[PDB]
């Protein structure tokens, strides 16, 4: 239960977090690092489409 | 660049990993 | 009192196999290894921070400086060795005396060897040029 | 379980005991036979534990004595407001805080001492002038909103009422309603009330003064209204509050914004600025108000942590018993019993903290000046730093004394079995020998650098020195910390902090010599309030001197605590007490082996410590920070001004601290000899009292050495021949003259050594900075 | 006219004090 | 070892014997005082010279006297 | 008997206790109870015979003073232990305490005069004889 959910699942979820917050903006030419990632939206609508189920905005 | 201060910092971090490895390897034997 | 600093196993193995404690050594060879270790590193502060450090004879001055420091240290150790009287083999009077002789030979030798490395380290890359 | 147990009228209020001094202790109650009795009376008078074994009676005396001390402080504060009200130029200083020197002590004209009244304090209302004061009281009173001397007089009267209230409660809670012992042991209730009530509501009520008095008074003085015309109740009128603070006191109403949690309206008068206001050189008052509001919230919150009478909260005893490990035995078990049954254990902690906080106050006040225009009052800045450095050093030594008194008097082996206290005692030889080593390391590798530099300079070898112009020892860790804090306001880790102290901004410079006017904070009198403080080789060297002096002072005081009860020398030292001269000339000689004698020796090393700190502060600020700016060149002219280091001879320009403080001859010539010219030339003018105090303190210091260097057996034999001459002429007294005891002779010596040495520097500092 | 013997300074101020200290050590520590 | 001498002014109060942290001293029977006893110093090789015995002695000028003599390991109070 | 319960300290025996002399203090205890070590720290005495090795006689006599004043334990015995292994009883010597007078002791250190009748130092000049003879 722990290796599937956390060691595989959460680690993969965290990597999707790295790709969306850091690696995809770097490919766009936008430098996101520790000094600015708290104040940099990975998407302009940020987290409002996620909780309301309107997921196609992403 | 990696300045000379950062090389020295890296060897201090490596020394701490070295004593940690020393603790583990004697507890294992 | 029994502490983790007093009781670590590969710390105990290391100290037990330093040449002052290592089983099977003669006190001369004990002193020889100790001197070679100390004389090697001792030239470093003398050569790099001494008064002639910015001239071309700075290494030679640091070498003769280190030999002077080891000779005075040996006077204390050889004098200690003549006066101990206390315990058997390594703390024998002759035992400490052979250590004092080995220390000076190794010490001067360690400084000369460290001198030669610092004076001729360009040679280790001389093949490429 | 938290109740109030009080015995009613336990002690009758009568003057019968005043006819018999020394009634409280069994040796002294037999009356004087020798002069030793006279000194014994004073030394034992506040040692309440020698007077009785009843712990409850000791706790009652302490509680009542605390009210008497608070009444003394309030009388002292009442006097400060009185002398500000009636014997000061506060009215003229309020109109010109940068042009007139503050004075609140004027001198009667007999024997010619009215020479101590000086012009540059003479103004209207204060015709004769007076002594320039360096306590900073005028800057504090102006900051908290005092505009007139009639307001200071009402504050003087209020402090006398608080004093008479405090003094009455000391009579009340000793002679009328004295609490029982279990009332004092309610430390969870005491911490709840002192955190939430004293510190929490004290800060919250002070925020209310800051919001409704200090902020609108400053708003009126910044508008240009003269302080005689300033309405002090202007912060109580909501309409007049509206014009200074349009958002916080607006149509979007003030208390309406509070209860709807619309606190963003309040950013008019509550900010997060951080830095100093460029006109006053001081912190923003809206920052100070938000500070006290934020720490009031945290302190009121902190005062609900401990369990009293409603189930919830922490039990300290169960918390201490849980924090134990394998490396530390039984851990913090028994420390609850120590700290609730030993007044000395609590005093040792609370003196250690109060002394350390007072030192933090000294550092934080110069660098983050809270009071407008005080940063250009250099004699005030020097005095306040030095005063709180001395107070903090004395209290830390007292922490060492009462930790030792705890070990002699209140330590119990049954309470401390394999706990933290028991395990420290079981390796006291390991602690002290390592502390012995590190003081020797620090002393060789810090003071020896100065001696190296003295010798290299004398031998004509300046390239062999430890200096910025030679072999550098850069303090790279402190420069790194300065870089972090320079970048932090507006940067990533404090994005909405608008500034910080200007001392951090040393990025961007490699010496104080190359300082331009845009980097410094100068006021309208063109004097520098504060600047970036460059740290170089000289600051590396003097900081390891600081580390030496602190570690030796720790070594002496901790050796006194850890060996208070026993040593390999004296195995039953605890039976001799805290304060005994020796155990005789045997065992080689055991003079000064008591824990008291470590406090005696620790006072000199505290003296040595604080003397270096304040000498460092004085020279470094004069050479690297303070001075004048020129409106041409953007040039920073420090008070001292830029030595040229020869070296080649291609001259190298450094600040005088960086060029000269790296050896002892520089400290002797450029600091002590050069800056004493004010105090030794002060005669015939108004600083002549400082010249007299400078000479008189040298005398007292020298006089102390008679006591420190000699022994009482000489003096007792000398008294014998003198008592013979009084015996011969029927003038011998019944109270037989004795030489001072061995311990008292040490105490007299260290008191006069400290008094003479500290007052010398006081006269030196104040004559230096009030003359230039 | 600068008449010094540097080797006499080295011998009399460095060498024979260290040797006198060694000699004095043998005197005070023997037996 | 220090010399601990007892003079004939001893009143046999035993206060020096109780004061001594090394058990150097003891009371033997005597006839020179009303107590019938006098301090004695049989074990002065343990005497450290602390003079606690002299401090406890009540007679004007004292009946017990410690003379600091040759120093030993015992008399210097060394645990090493 | 056995050692008191003590976790060890740095204030105990040194190489003198291996090469010159150490000291042994023996006492009986009726109750297991906590006492302060003269070395520094707290130990617990067993309910039985207690033996403790100490560096000096003064440390042994200090513990005996603590055992009398605090715990009413009277019967403490102190031995001097030599490095070959010999024990010599040194306290109490004759079984009777030192403060109580005992017929059978010899008077040692007695000078049959008051202290102000000692001879002058000029009288004993050029001899090892002292004025306290
Ligand atoms: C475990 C992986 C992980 C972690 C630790 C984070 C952490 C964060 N995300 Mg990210 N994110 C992730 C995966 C992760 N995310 C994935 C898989 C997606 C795609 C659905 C996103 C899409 C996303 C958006 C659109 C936003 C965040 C935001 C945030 C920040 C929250 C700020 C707030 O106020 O709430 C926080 C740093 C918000 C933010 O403001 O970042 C600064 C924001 O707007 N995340
Ligand atoms: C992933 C690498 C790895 C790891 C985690 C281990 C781990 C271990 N080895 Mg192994 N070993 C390795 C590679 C590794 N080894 C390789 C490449 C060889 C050569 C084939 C060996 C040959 C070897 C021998 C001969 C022994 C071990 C032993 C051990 C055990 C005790 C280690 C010790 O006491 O060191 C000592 C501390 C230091 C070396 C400090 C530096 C420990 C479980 C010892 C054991 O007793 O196993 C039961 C043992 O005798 N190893
Ligand atoms: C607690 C600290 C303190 C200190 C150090 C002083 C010190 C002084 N006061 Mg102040 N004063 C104080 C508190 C203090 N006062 C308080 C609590 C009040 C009541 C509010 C006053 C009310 C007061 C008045 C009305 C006057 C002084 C005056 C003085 C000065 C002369 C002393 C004198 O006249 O004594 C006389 C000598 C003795 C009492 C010898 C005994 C002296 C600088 C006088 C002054 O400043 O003259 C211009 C003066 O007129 N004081
Ligand atoms: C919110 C209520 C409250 C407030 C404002 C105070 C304030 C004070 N108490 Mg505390 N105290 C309180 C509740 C409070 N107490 C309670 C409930 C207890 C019993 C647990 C105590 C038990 C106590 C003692 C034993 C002492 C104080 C003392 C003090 C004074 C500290 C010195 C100072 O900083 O000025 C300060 C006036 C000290 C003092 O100076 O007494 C005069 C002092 O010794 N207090
Ligand atoms: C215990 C401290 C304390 C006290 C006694 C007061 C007292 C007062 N406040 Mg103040 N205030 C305080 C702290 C305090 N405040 C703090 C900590 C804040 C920040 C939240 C404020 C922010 C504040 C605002 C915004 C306003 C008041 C106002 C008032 C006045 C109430 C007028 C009324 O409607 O009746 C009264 C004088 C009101 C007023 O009328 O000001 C003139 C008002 O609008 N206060
Ligand atoms: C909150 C602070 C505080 C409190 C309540 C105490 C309380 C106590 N201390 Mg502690 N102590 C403190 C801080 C404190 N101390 C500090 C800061 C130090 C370092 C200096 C000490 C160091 C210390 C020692 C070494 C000793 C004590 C002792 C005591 C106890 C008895 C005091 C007494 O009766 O002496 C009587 C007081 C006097 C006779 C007056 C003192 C006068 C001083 C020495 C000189 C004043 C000169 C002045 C500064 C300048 C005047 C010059 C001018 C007139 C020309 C009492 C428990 C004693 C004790 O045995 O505890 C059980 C003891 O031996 N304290
Ligand atoms: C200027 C006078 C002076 C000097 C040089 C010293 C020096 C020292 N004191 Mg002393 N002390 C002094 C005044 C002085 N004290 C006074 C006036 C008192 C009376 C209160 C004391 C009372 C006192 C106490 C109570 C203690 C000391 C301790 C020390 C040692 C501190 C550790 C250290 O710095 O090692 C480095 C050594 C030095 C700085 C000395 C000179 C060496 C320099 C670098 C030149 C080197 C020359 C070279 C070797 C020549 C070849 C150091 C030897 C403490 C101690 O012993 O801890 C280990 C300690 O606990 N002192
Ligand atoms: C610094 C080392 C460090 O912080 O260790 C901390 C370590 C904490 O040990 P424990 O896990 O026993 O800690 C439980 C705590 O509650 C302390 O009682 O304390 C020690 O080992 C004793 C101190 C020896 C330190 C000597 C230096
Ligand atoms: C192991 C080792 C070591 C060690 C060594 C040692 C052990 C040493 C010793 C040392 C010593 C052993 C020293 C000695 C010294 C001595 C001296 C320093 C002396 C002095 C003297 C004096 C000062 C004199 C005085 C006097 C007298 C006595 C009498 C007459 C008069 C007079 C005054 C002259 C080393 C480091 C090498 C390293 C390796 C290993
Ligand atoms: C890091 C580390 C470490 C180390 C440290 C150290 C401190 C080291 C040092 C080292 C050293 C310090 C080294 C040295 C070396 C030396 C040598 C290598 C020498 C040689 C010499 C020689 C070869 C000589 C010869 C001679 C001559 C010349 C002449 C006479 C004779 C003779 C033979 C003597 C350890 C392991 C602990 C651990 C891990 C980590
Ligand atoms: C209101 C007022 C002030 C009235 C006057 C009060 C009346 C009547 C007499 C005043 C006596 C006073 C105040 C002091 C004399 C103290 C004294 C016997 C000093 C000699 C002495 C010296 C010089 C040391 O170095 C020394 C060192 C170590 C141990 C002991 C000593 C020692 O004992
Ligand atoms: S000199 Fe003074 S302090 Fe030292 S042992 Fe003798 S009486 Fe005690
Ligand atoms: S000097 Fe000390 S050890 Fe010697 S007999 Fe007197 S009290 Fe005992």
């Amino acid at each position: 239960n722990h290796h599937l959910s956390a060691l595989f699942g959460v680690s993969s979820l965290a990597f999707a977090g790295h790709m969306i917050h850091v690696a995809i903006p770097a490919a766009r030419g936008q430098r996101v690092d520790w000094s600015n990632f708290l104040n940099t939206l990975p998407h302009p609508a940020g987290l409002a489409p996620f909780f309301t189920g309107n997921w196609g905005v992403y | 660049v990696v300045s000379g201060a950062q090389v020295a910092i890296a060897f201090v971090v490596a020394l701490i990993a070295g004593i940690a490895a020393l603790l583990l390897s004697t507890a294992l034997g | 009192l029994l502490t983790p600093v007093n009781n670590s196993t590969a710390i105990r193995w290391f100290i037990d196999n330093l040449p002052i404690n290592r089983v099977g050594m003669d006190e001369f060879t004990r002193g020889l290894e100790i001197g070679m270790a100390h004389g090697y590193w001792l030239i470093g502060p003398f050569a790099l921070l001494g008064p002639l450090r910015n001239t071309e004879l700075g290494l030679v001055a640091g070498l003769v400086s280190t030999i002077g420091l080891l000779l005075i240290s040996t006077i204390g150790l050889s004098g200690y060795a003549s006066l101990v009287e206390d315990v058997p083999t390594e703390f024998d009077r002759k035992g400490w005396s052979r250590l004092a002789g080995g220390f000076l030979v190794g010490g001067v030798g360690g400084a000369i060897f460290a001198f030669a490395i610092l004076q001729f380290f360009p040679l280790v890359s001389a093949i490429a040029r | 379980p938290v109740r109030v147990l009080v015995d009613n009228d336990p002690v009758p209020t009568s003057t019968e005991k005043w006819g018999k001094p020394g009634w409280f202790e069994r040796n002294l109650a037999r009356g004087p036979k020798t002069t030793t009795w006279i000194w014994d009376l004073h030394a034992l008078a506040h040692d309440f534990e020698t007077h009785t074994s009843d712990k409850e009676e000791i706790s009652r005396k302490i509680f009542s004595a605390h009210f008497g001390h608070l009444a003394v402080v309030c009388v002292w504060l009442s006097g400060m407001f009185w002398h500000g009200a009636y014997f000061s130029n506060f009215t003229a200083w309020m109109e010109n805080p940068l042009g007139l020197k503050p004075s609140a002590q004027t001198v009667w004209p007999v024997f010619g001492q009215e020479i101590l009244n000086d012009p540059s304090t003479v103004a209207k209302g204060f015709e004769q002038g007076g002594i320039v004061i360096t306590s900073g009281l005028f800057h504090l009173w102006r900051a908290v909103g005092f505009t007139t001397t009639g307001q200071l007089a009402a504050m003087s009267i209020a402090m006398l009422i608080i004093a008479a209230l405090f003094l009455f409660a000391g009579w009340f809670h000793y002679h009328k309603r004295a609490p029982k012992l279990e009332w004092f042991q309610n430390v969870e209730s005491m911490l709840n009330h002192h955190l939430a009530g004293l510190f929490g509501l004290g800060s919250l009520f002070w925020t209310g003064h800051l919001i409704h008095v200090a902020l609108p008074v400053k708003a009126q003085l910044d508008a240009g209204i003269a302080p005689a015309q300033v309405n002090p109740f202007a912060g109580l009128d909501y309409g007049l509050m509206g014009q200074y603070f349009p958002k916080g006191f607006g149509p979007n109403g003030g208390l309406g914004a509070f209860f709807t949690l619309n606190w963003g309206q309040f950013t008019d008068f509550l900010t997060f600025k951080g830095g100093l206001e460029p006109a006053t050189g001081a912190l923003y008052l809206t920052d100070i108000a938000h500070h006290h509001l934020a720490i009031a919230t945290l302190f009121i919150i902190a005062g609900h942590m401990y369990r009293t009478n409603w189930g919830i909260g922490h039990s300290i005893k169960e918390m201490l018993e849980a924090h134990k490990g394998p490396l530390t035995g039984e851990g913090h078990r028994g420390l609850y019993e120590v700290l609730t049954t030993s007044w000395h254990a609590q005093l040792a902690i609370n003196l250690a903290m109060a002394g350390s906080i007072t030192i933090i106050v000294a550092h934080h006040m110069y660098a983050m000046n809270p009071y407008p225009y005080m940063g250009t009052d250099y004699a005030t800045q020097i005095s306040l730093f030095t005063h709180h450095m001395w107070i903090g050093g004395f209290l830390i030594v007292g922490a060492g004394a009462h930790a030792a008194i705890f070990m002699v008097r209140d330590y119990d082996p049954v309470t401390n079995q394999n706990n933290l206290l028991d395990r420290v005692l079981r390796h006291r030889d390991a602690i002290i020998s390592h502390l012995n080593w590190v003081t020797l390391f620090l002393g060789f590798h810090s003071f020896g650098l100065y001696v190296h530099n003295d010798t290299m300079q004398a031998l004509g070898r300046p390239r062999d020195m430890f200096a910025d112009f030679a072999i550098p020892l850069q303090p790279v860790f402190a420069q790194w910390i300065q870089n972090i804090h320079a970048a932090a306001p507006g940067g990533a880790t404090a994005p909405w902090v608008g500034g910080t102290s200007p001392t951090w901004y040393t990025g961007a410079l490699s010496s104080a010599a190359t300082l331009q006017a845009n980097q410094v904070l100068a006021l309208a009198n063109d004097k520098i309030s504060i600047s970036p403080i460059h740290l170089g080789t000289a600051d590396f060297m003097v900081h390891h001197i600081f580390a030496l002096c602190i570690h030796v002072t720790v070594l002496i005081l901790l050796k006194g605590v850890l060996f208070a009860r026993s040593s390999r020398l004296i195995p039953d030292k605890a039976n001799l007490g805290f304060r005994f001269p020796c155990d005789g000339p045997g065992r080689g000689g055991t003079c000064q082996s008591s824990a008291w004698d470590h406090v005696f020796l620790g006072l000199f090393w505290m003296y040595n410590t604080i003397s270096v700190v304040i000498f460092h502060f004085s020279w470094k600020m004069q050479s690297d920070v303070w001075g004048t700016v020129d409106r041409s060149t953007g040039a920073v002219n420090h008070i001292i001004g830029n030595t040229d280091v020869l070296l080649g001879g291609q001259t190298v320009a450094l600040s005088q601290y960086a060029a000269s403080s790296i050896n002892i001859n520089g400290w002797l010539r450029d600091f002590l000899w050069a800056q004493s010219s004010a105090v030794i030339n002060s005669y015939g003018g108004p600083l002549s009292a400082y010249g007299l105090m400078f000479l008189g303190a040298h005398f007292i210091w020298a006089f102390s050495l008679m006591f420190l260097f000699s022994g009482r057996g000489y003096w007792q034999e000398l008294i014998e021949s003198i008592v013979w001459a009084h015996n011969k002429l029927k003038v011998a007294p019944a109270i037989q003259p004795r030489a001072l005891s061995i311990t008292q002779g040490r105490a007299v010596g260290v008191a006069h050594y400290l008094l003479g040495g500290i007052a010398t520097t006081w006269a030196f500092f104040l004559a230096r900075f009030l003359a230039l | 006219s600068y008449n010094v013997f540097p080797a006499l300074v080295i011998i009399t101020t460095l060498v024979v004090p260290f040797m006198a200290a060694a000699a004095l050590l043998f005197i005070i520590e023997r037996d | 070892s220090h010399s601990v001498k007892i003079y004939d002014t001893c009143i046999g109060c035993t206060q020096c014997v109780r004061a001594c942290p090394l058990d150097v001293l003891e009371m033997v029977p005597w006839d020179g005082n009303k107590a019938g006893t006098i301090a004695s110093s049989p074990r002065t090789e343990d005497c450290v010279g602390c003079k606690r015995c002299e401090t406890a002695c009540p007679t004007d000028f004292l009946s017990i006297r410690v003379y600091l003599g040759a120093e030993t390991t015992r008399s210097m109070g060394l645990a090493y | 008997g056995s050692t008191p319960l003590f976790g060890g300290s740095t204030g105990g025996l040194l190489r003198k206790a291996q090469i010159e002399e150490k000291y042994l203090i023996v006492w009986n205890s009726k109750e297991e109870q906590v006492f302060e070590m003269p070395t520094g720290g707290a130990a617990t005495m067993v309910a039985g015979t207690n033996v403790l090795y100490l560096a000096r006689k003064e440390q042994c006599h200090a513990l005996h003073r603590q055992l009398v004043s605090t715990f009413k334990i009277r019967d403490s015995k102190i031995y001097r232990v030599y490095p070959n292994g010999e024990q010599v009883l040194i306290f109490p010597m004759d079984g009777v305490p030192s403060e109580k007078s005992n017929p059978g002791r010899e008077v040692v250190g007695y000078v049959p005069r008051k202290i102000g009748d000692n001879p002058n130092p000029v009288d004993v000049k050029f001899t090892g004889k002292e004025t306290f003879d």
